[PDB]
């Protein structure tokens, strides 16, 4: 004739979470940038034999 | 952080 409880008391749990993050960066761009492809010499010939 | 900042307090309250 025994009856169960409506529900069972459960233990409660507390959760503590930590997320830590650090970012660092350096950027440099220095000096002189010159042209690397330049026109070269040219030569042309033309004649009318007749 | 500067000594009197609120962000410094918030940092002090983490990682208990």
């Amino acid at each position: 004739l025994a009856t169960p409880s409506p529900f069972d008391m459960e233990k409660m749990v507390w959760l503590d979470v930590n997320i830590l993050e650090i970012r660092k960066s350096v950027l440099e761009n220095f000096g002189v940038d010159w042209s690397k492809q330049i026109p070269g010499p040219f030569a042309a010939f033309g004649k009318d034999f007749v | 952080l500067p000594k009197g900042s609120t962000t410094r307090d918030a940092v002090d309250r983490t990682l208990g």
